């Protein structure tokens, strides 16, 4: 087969800046060679064609040179709305192959998260469960930690957290936290807080509430 | 107009096979050659096969021979794919894909994709709870616990309110997703004005709506 | 060995707007009027162009093949020299070097390339004379702005499935795989050369391989334009169909797509000659190589 390397892995760019991501192929595949663009929830768009041939309609900040085995995509300035994997794809040969894709992303000012807890909903409760809600709101870097505490005393077991994608609006992350309890514990318990540390702010912000 | 229009979602037990279906319109099949792509998280994406409905012929990448069969029905200008002995490395989102030309090889026009889910779980159906402040601006919360399979579609006041909205991934926590979403408005827009959460869950056939209301307490 | 069929060789005008070809209909010009049969019987009011092309296109098919057959004596020349300069058997018979054999042969093959221009140059004119009554008589169809283009359509679904009937991407493979060890064969040949003392039988080699490139070149002209035909041609398929226009723009419509039916056509047919004639190189190369080592006693 026709191995495709796709270089690098993920990218983080600022706003105008060059985007160049390789293509190493294990055979010559003369200039048969395809990049497409995946969003979230949409199929792959392809953008680029054999022979560096850019589809109708693609803006021409796009382009792609290579013929053999290197092959080279650049984004000449960078948009907000080029967040996205790309992939390329050998056309030369049966079996069709892709690259691994790159995970390209925007470097945008740092932001400091909004931070808003939630106690257990009335229903939830009744159904004997309980599960405290924490939102971490419009933030960046990434990279952020969350501590969940019961009458002050730290507690790790029970929490789950999931990210967001970077917002094509504003280009910061989301990070929802929800620690589970049966209802017989949380009922034993007055205070519980969120706490979030991110890059920004060197102190933790801190959100809490008492069952009463 | 090409258009490429597949069936819908697949819960199968592991080791079963499942068929999935695309329909195309604006173009016959019979002039070109019909692919199927593989999109799982974390994987990239994988070329399956494809079929020349012309005459039948099929090729298949060496991973998916055995266990993927490609065919076409000109009559009603449908393409198949049949995956056999399924495991939980199989669940994805599968496309369907149309060639550019007989000269032109690469993927030109794609369907909106299937998911394929192999798992043993049973469908359950969500439960969903309203989030309210904790009793300049505000932020609602929805909370969809205990549900299976993967998708949920969670929208605010019907989908009219898509601004300051953050629907977080689902996560599977011993056998069942939880899935959470929250919203931020201005103060003076609520509770002055509804504000509703609507969650559906199609495997279960069920829509549920929680407006979400101040609390007392 | 021997080459006895010196097909592939071609020439094109000084304004490069023609291609003549040893093959019938040795223009593409005539497929697009053989394409205009089609569409003309399809509308009542131009079927006056069935008298056209039985006088003027039917004459101008037979006065392109009385032209080619004019060079048979130039062609029977450099398929001469080609027989020399790629047996070295036949070549030790006679006593010129193989540096003056090649300029023979660079001179007749271009006094064989040509003829077949210059005999052709009258037919030439003739070709844009008919496209321009072909444009006169569409205007005689009763349309001004709402001219169907039922029949534009129809012809772009038949076109889809003659595309199918070519095994594009064999061919595609076949050249890629072909120029790859053509390549090869060429870079080997200079080191061994260094390694083997055989003067007459590297130079026969090297002679067969520049007729490899040769034909490498006109396989991938023709190849790249069926390519464009089939790609333009399916675009418009796939494209938004309109169901009036212009008379104007009919007429663009159908010589459009009649251009790109012909050059299909003109293409298919030479790829598929000039395919056995890189075969046949390929394997005088592989023979000439098995003799270069195999007397080495
Ligand atoms: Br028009």
């Amino acid at each position: 087969e026709t191995t495709v390397t796709q270089s690098p892995a993920s990218l983080s760019m600022a706003l105008g800046e060059k985007v160049t991501i390789r293509c190493i192929t294990s055979t010559d595949i003369d200039d048969d060679l395809n990049w497409y663009q995946l969003k979230p929830g949409e199929p792959p768009k392809l953008l680029i064609s054999e022979g560096n041939t850019l589809r109708p309609g693609v803006p021409s900040r796009f382009s792609s040179s290579g013929y053999g085995t290197d092959f080279v995509f650049t984004i000449e300035n960078m948009l907000s709305e080029d967040v996205a994997d790309y992939y390329c794809l050998q056309s030369d040969n049966l079996p069709l192959t892709f690259g691994a894709g790159t995970k390209l992303e925007l470097k945008r000012a740092d932001a400091a998260p909004t931070v808003s807890i939630f106690p257990p909903s009335s229903e939830q409760l009744t159904s004997g469960g309980a599960s405290v809600v924490c939102f971490l709101n419009n933030f960046y870097p990434k990279d952020i930690n969350v501590k969940w505490k019961i009458d002050g005393s730290e507690r790790q077991n029970g929490v789950l957290n999931s990210w967001t994608d970077q917002d094509s609006k504003d280009s910061t992350y989301s990070m929802s936290s929800t620690l589970t309890l049966t209802k017989d514990e949380y009922e034993r318990h007055n205070s519980y807080t969120c706490e979030a540390t991110h890059k920004t702010s060197t102190s933790p912000i801190v959100k809490s509430f008492n069952r009463n | 107009e090409v258009q490429l229009q597949q069936s819908g979602a697949e819960l199968v037990k592991p080791g079963a096979s499942v068929k999935l279906s695309c329909t195309a319109s604006g173009f016959n099949i019979k002039d070109h050659f019909m692919h199927w792509v593989k999109q799982r998280t974390a994987q990239g994406l994988e070329w399956i096969g494809r079929i020349d409905p012309e005459d039948g012929e099929t090729k298949y990448a060496p991973k998916f021979q055995g266990t993927a069969t490609i065919t076409a029905d000109t009559s009603s200008n449908t393409a198949y794919l049949q995956l056999s002995s399924l495991t939980s490395e199989d669940t994805a989102v599968y496309y369907c894909a149309r060639s550019g030309s007989v000269s032109s090889p690469w993927f030109a026009y794609w369907g909106q994709g299937t998911l394929v889910t192999v798992s043993a779980a049973k469908t359950t159906a969500p439960s969903v709870y309203p989030l309210a402040p904790v009793c300049s601006s505000v932020t609602l919360g929805c909370l969809v616990k205990g549900y299976f399979p993967e998708p949920v579609t969670l929208t605010w006041n019907s989908g009219s309110l898509s601004s300051g909205v953050h629907t977080f991934p689902a996560v599977l926590q011993s056998d069942l997703y939880t899935l959470s979403s929250s919203v931020t408005v201005t103060s003076s827009t609520w509770p002055s004005q509804s504000i509703t959460c609507n969650v559906a869950h199609p495997a279960s056939s069920t829509k549920v709506d929680k407006k979400i209301e101040p609390r007392g307490p | 060995n021997t080459t006895d069929n010196i097909d592939y060789f071609d020439i094109s005008d000084e304004s490069n707007y023609y291609l003549i070809s040893q093959l019938r209909p040795h223009f593409s010009n005539i497929y697009f009027f053989d394409e205009f049969k089609r569409y003309a019987s399809y509308h009542t009011e131009i079927k006056r162009y069935e008298d056209i092309h039985k006088t003027k296109v039917n004459s101008l098919l037979n006065e392109a093949s009385r032209a080619i057959g004019i060079c048979n004596r130039a062609k029977n020349t450099v398929k001469g020299l080609i027989n020399i300069l790629e047996n070295p058997q036949k070549f030790k018979t006679q006593r010129e070097s193989y540096d003056v054999k090649l300029r023979q042969y660079e001179e007749k093959k271009e006094a064989f390339r040509g003829c077949l221009l210059n005999k052709n140059r009258k037919n030439l004119d003739q070709i844009k004379k008919i496209n321009n009554e072909i444009r006169d008589l569409l205007e005689k169809l009763k349309c001004s702005q709402d001219c169907q283009t039922n029949v534009y359509f129809d012809m772009i679904k038949i076109y889809l499935v003659d595309f199918k009937k070519m095994p594009y991407e064999n061919y595609d493979t076949f050249i890629k795989q072909y120029k790859n060890s053509y390549l090869s064969g060429v870079d080997m040949i200079r080191k061994i050369e260094k390694q083997i003392d055989n003067p007459v039988t590297i130079n026969a080699i090297k002679f067969t391989q520049k007729e490899m490139g040769y034909i490498i070149d006109r396989f991938e002209y023709h190849l790249q334009k069926v390519k464009h035909s089939i790609d333009q041609v399916t675009a418009l398929s796939d494209g938004v169909k309109p169901k009036q226009v212009t008379k104007n723009r009919l007429k663009e419509y159908y010589f459009n797509i009649g251009n790109y039916y012909s050059i299909f056509k003109f293409g298919k047919d030479s790829l598929n000659m000039l395919n056995k004639a890189l075969i046949h190189k390929e394997k005088i190369v592989h023979n000439l190589l098995g003799e270069l080592f195999g007397h080495l006693e």
